[PDB]
């Protein structure tokens, strides 16, 4: 079959980044903010934490799009504990 | 962890078990083996 | 040479060894139904395919002409299984298991049409239960397409595309009867397959042609006779492990599974068109554009097809050859022996038998295996009395007991030099030795 | 069957054709079987009026009941259904001008299906020890 | 462009399958050949 | 061409049966030219 | 093929558009061994290829069995091996 696979042998590359207060300007630049071209396949941890033992799902946000800017979509992938919640809008997106 | 990698148009020997799910899959222009697994059409091909 | 003698190792013990040698006679008799194979069902491509003209009827000619060939060629092996074959009628193979102390029991399935189709032997049984696609594995296969059942068969998917195997002219069945009778036509007077004399007879004379007195031979005919079934069992217990006559029928039956999958899936080849398929083209094109697609597919299966006839036509004539050397092998292995060395097995070969087999004949070959050897100082030749030559038929002259004796070449027996044993000449060639006190 | 999920309802061979569905509506499955095709081996003599047919691997019940009803006479043989023939596997010839195979030929004087025979033991009532 | 390569590939692919055959039919010959040999060999080299 | 379908696939099978056909030849006659043949360990190509 | 020779071999211009011949699974020098064997079988003891018996008394009975007396046959046994060798000299001068 034919189809968007990825090539088998390339590197995956972890583009996942946790921060506590301080966001580094180095993290919203190459080689982070990398091109799309035909597309992307992505295997994520689900970092299951536990609050009073109760278990919560959390996960980096992706964000496909071009220019970024409030007359172009930008497709948003975010998690909420179990809820995949998936738009396409023409987002403001922040510089950070 | 957020593992990316790129996709492109690729040519794949899908092999499905007797439940419908794909068990296992060889990229063929990957490599000289898995031109062997493509050209067969098997996972393990025969010595030869 | 010191003096005129040479150091040659002569056999002091033998055993009797068993070869197989699978023999291809038959092949499947592949059928392609060349219109419904192009065309299926779809009236469209069968008006396109009457525009080529004759192209089916020569294919399908050209197959008819192949498998009336294979059928002439069984018919002309199973004639030459049955040639001369003598019977008692009082022979009856329920109680007449072993002769001469050599077991047959295997060999032999019931003999007279009134047992049906049990005339198969023990051995030709555990030789076809390993191969499914015999002539009845084909009839079964092919039986199951209609039976309701829910498993898809690669067998019913060629049928129902014009491809199928028809059964030989004769049944297998058939053909080990013959085995069978011309097996047990060695054993039992007439004994008109085994030169007119008992087997265990035949078997010691072959035994002694390759240079072996007859003294050890008939005070070793229990030996003898026992190395000959264990030579058998060998034989026997060899299908129960990769074999290179099993690999071989298996070989057949995989290269026609190879060579008729391959065909069905030219059925799936695009040949530059739209589609594979004639009901795709049929459900989206209009018939002046649906005839340039279909028209594609036409060519691309008429040359699939020729294609397919020319190799069938190459693997035929290579089963013509193997056929007319299994009836030569039978001929001259089976119901005599031949002065030609390697032609029925390789080594000393003392008699060969034949059994059954998928698509084929399998020949047993029983040779003379020497199992410790001596080195013994031998003349090729002597010079005696008034400087007569002598030279040793099948033999060399040794010095034991401090005498000039004869000894055959595949066993030490040292004999006293007679008449029987020496080819005499008037003069003694140079360098035969002197042994002017002989005779 | 059990293997189709939520967002699948068609069921494929190897070779890309359609074998089986799920109906969108019932949701019930069904497999889909292509309908039989096939020859008729007929064997012919040209002293006969008539022919004698071979559904090759077909059984009488499915012939009559699936492909065309006759007013001809049948019987199940090894090879398959068989028409406008007499069962007669019993009696032999060693001579066959109609051989339908394993063994069988088509004999006519009615066409008869019986045994094929070519080669026979020279018999002789001598002793055996 | 398709038009004049599948016109080339019809001739090429043509070309491939007459060899082919030739090709069979010539080491068919050659294995009637060998048998002979080998017959040769036997028959007339390591015996007469 | 890969639009064809297996006509190429179908050459190379051909061709590598004949190939192989081929090769068990020539083993068998060299087993031919090897069967039976029992020579002395004092055989010398430069003396003899 | 991958010198640099300003004559190109056909068999280079074959094998960059795939036709190509293999070499055979036992090289010319393998048979040629095989060969040596078989002929050296037949002159030395245990002559295993010349029924048993030596190279000279094997061409004899092999005369004999024609119709000619071992008499004249034993008696000429220098101008048989002349004449043996003669035909084998003829035979590799008919190469050139
Ligand atoms: C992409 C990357 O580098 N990501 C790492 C991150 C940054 O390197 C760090 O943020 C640098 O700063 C920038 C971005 O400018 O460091 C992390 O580890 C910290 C130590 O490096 C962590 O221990 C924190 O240490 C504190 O001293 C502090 O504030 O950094 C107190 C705070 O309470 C505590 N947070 C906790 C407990 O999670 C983190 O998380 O932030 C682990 C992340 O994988
Ligand atoms: C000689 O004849 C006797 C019969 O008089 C043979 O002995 C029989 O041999 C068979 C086969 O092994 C045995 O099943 C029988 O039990 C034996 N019967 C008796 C009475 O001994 C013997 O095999 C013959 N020997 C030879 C070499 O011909
Ligand atoms: C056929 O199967 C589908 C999928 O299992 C059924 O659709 C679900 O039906 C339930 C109950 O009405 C809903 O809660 C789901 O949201 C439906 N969709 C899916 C994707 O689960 C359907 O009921 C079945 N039967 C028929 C007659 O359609
Ligand atoms: C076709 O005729 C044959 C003739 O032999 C039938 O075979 C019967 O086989 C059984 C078991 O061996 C015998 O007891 C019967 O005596 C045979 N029948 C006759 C008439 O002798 C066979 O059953 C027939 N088949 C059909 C479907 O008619
Ligand atoms: C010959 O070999 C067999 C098997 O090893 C043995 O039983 C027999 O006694 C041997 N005979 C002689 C004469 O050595
Ligand atoms: C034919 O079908 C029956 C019932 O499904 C099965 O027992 C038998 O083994 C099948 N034979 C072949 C050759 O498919
Ligand atoms: C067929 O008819 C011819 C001409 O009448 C006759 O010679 C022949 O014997 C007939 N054979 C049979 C089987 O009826």
């Amino acid at each position: 079959f034919t189809g968007y696979f990825p090539k088998s042998g390339a590197n995956f590359r972890d583009l996942s980044l946790k921060g506590t207060t301080y966001l580094s300007t180095l993290w919203y630049q190459k080689p982070f903010l990398s091109d799309f071209n035909n597309g992307i396949f992505s295997r994520v941890k689900n970092t299951k934490l536990y609050v009073n033992k109760t278990l919560y799902s959390e996960f980096s946000t992706i964000v496909i799009g071009s220019v970024f800017i409030n007359n172009s979509y930008t497709i948003v992938v975010q998690p909420h504990n179990g809820v995949l919640e998936i738009t396409a809008c023409q987002y403001t997106m922040c510089e950070y | 962890q957020y593992w990316v990698t790129p996709l492109s148009k690729r040519q794949y020997l899908l092999k499905f078990d007797n439940r419908g799910v794909i068990t296992n899959a060889v990229d063929c222009s990957s490599s000289f083996f898995s031109e062997i697994q493509c050209k067969t059409k098997s996972l393990l091909p025969n010595t030869g | 040479s010191v003096g005129g003698l040479y150091e040659i190792k002569i056999p002091t013990n033998f055993t009797i060894v068993g070869q197989e040698e699978f023999i291809q006679t038959n092949s499947p008799k592949v059928t392609i139904d060349c219109s419904l194979f192009v065309c299926s069902n779809y009236a469209a491509c069968h008006d396109l395919l009457s525009e080529y003209g004759t192209f089916c009827d020569n294919i399908n000619s050209i197959l008819d002409e192949v498998n009336g060939l294979l059928d002439t060629t069984q018919l002309h092996v199973a004639d030459t299984l049955m040639q001369g074959v003598t019977l008692s009628s009082n022979l009856n193979t329920n109680l007449h298991f072993d002769v001469d102390n050599i077991n047959f029991k295997s060999l032999v399935g019931c003999l007279g049409p009134h047992c049906g189709s049990s005339s198969r032997s023990f051995f030709e049984d555990l030789l076809f239960d390993k191969v499914k696609l015999s002539d009845v594995g084909f009839v079964e296969a092919y039986n199951n397409c209609t039976g309701g059942s829910e498993i898809r068969d690669l067998l019913c998917v060629q049928s129902f595309n014009g491809i199928k195997v028809l059964p030989p002219i004769l049944s297998e069945s058939q053909i080990s009867g013959y085995t069978t009778a011309a097996t047990v036509a060695a054993m039992f007077p007439p004994w008109s397959a085994a030169a007119g004399i008992p087997f265990s007879l035949n078997v010691q004379y072959r035994i002694n042609g390759l240079g072996v007195t007859m003294d050890v031979l008939n005070k070793n005919q229990k030996l003898i006779a026992t190395a000959f079934n264990n030579a058998l069992l060998s034989i026997q217990n060899g299908f129960s492990a990769p074999n290179s006559a099993l690999a071989k029928i298996q070989s057949v039956v995989n290269s026609n599974a190879q060579a008729l999958n391959s065909l069905l899936q030219q059925l799936f080849n695009k040949f530059g068109a739209i589609s594979s398929s004639l009901q795709e083209i049929l459900s989206r094109l209009d018939p002046p554009e649906a005839q340039v697609q279909i028209d594609r597919l036409i060519n691309g299966r008429l040359t699939a097809l020729n294609a397919y006839v020319s190799q069938q036509l190459s693997d035929i004539s290579l089963v013509k050859f193997g056929a007319a050397l299994a009836m030569e092998k039978v001929n001259e292995c089976v119901k005599s022996q031949s002065p030609r060395i390697n032609f029925c097995g390789n080594g000393n070969h003392i008699l060969s038998l034949v059994q059954n087999a998928p698509y084929g004949l399998l020949f047993m070959h029983f040779s003379y295996k020497p199992i410790s050897f001596k080195t013994v100082l031998v003349s090729p030749g002597l010079c005696i009395s008034g400087d007569v030559g002598i030279a040793p038929k099948q033999g060399y002259f040794i010095k034991h007991n401090d005498h000039w004796m004869f000894t055959g070449s595949s066993y030490y027996y040292p004999e006293p030099i007679s008449d029987k044993n020496v080819v005499f000449m008037n003069t003694c060639s140079v360098n035969f030795t002197k042994a002017p006190l002989v005779y | 069957a059990v293997y189709y999920n939520s967002w699948q309802n068609l069921l494929y061979d190897s070779n890309g054709n359609i074998i089986g569905f799920k109906d969108f509506v019932t949701n019930k499955t069904y497999n889909i079987f292509p309908c039989y095709a096939g020859r008729v081996s007929a064997a012919f003599h040209q002293n006969a009026s008539s022919l004698a047919l071979l559904y090759r691997n077909l059984k009488c019940s499915y012939v009559l009941n699936n492909i065309s009803l006759t007013t001809q006479p049948y019987f199940d043989s090894y090879l398959g259904c068989v028409f406008n023939a007499d069962n007669l596997t019993d009696y032999s010839v060693s001579s066959c001008a109609l051989r339908m195979g394993s063994g069988f030929c088509v004999d006519y004087n009615s066409y008869r299906f019986v045994t094929f025979e070519p080669f026979n033991v020279s018999f002789v009532n001598d002793s055996i020890e």
